[PDB]
């Protein structure tokens, strides 16, 4: 049950390498914008799930990248996609450390 | 070292 802080970007209606294209396909066309507005949300990372909730047994993989700032993005079931932005890298990537033993808690 | 990290599900 750890807090963060992020930006937000927006939502759709094999490995991880094809989740960042479908997110720089739905960039170039329109769909979900690059740059974020300053707006400081709460990410928090809790047993229950992610704190609009969404579910630990539903949701599938988490990446992150470099689009200095970052890029984040989920994968809860049709599927889903909520994509989000963070403030660096490491932060990005301290995201899933806690998704690596929340998992392990259930 | 790391530039893109992912956590798949069990």
């Amino acid at each position: 049950c750890a807090e963060f802080r992020i930006k937000y970007v927006g939502a759709i209606e094999e490995g991880p390498l094809d989740l960042i294209n479908y997110i720089d396909v739905a960039q170039q066309d329109g769909k979900l914008p690059f740059v974020p507005p300053e707006e400081e949300f709460i990410m928090g990372v809790s047993k229950y799930g992610i704190k609009h909730r969404h579910a630990l047994y539903l949701i599938i993989r988490m990446v992150c990248y470099d689009d200095g700032k970052s890029l984040l993005a989920l994968k809860t079931t049709e599927y889903s996609l909520w994509v989000y932005q963070c403030n660096s890298l490491e932060q990005a990537q301290a995201i899933c450390k806690v998704l690596s033993t929340a998992f392990d808690s259930v | 070292k790391s530039a893109v990290t992912t956590v798949v599900n069990p």
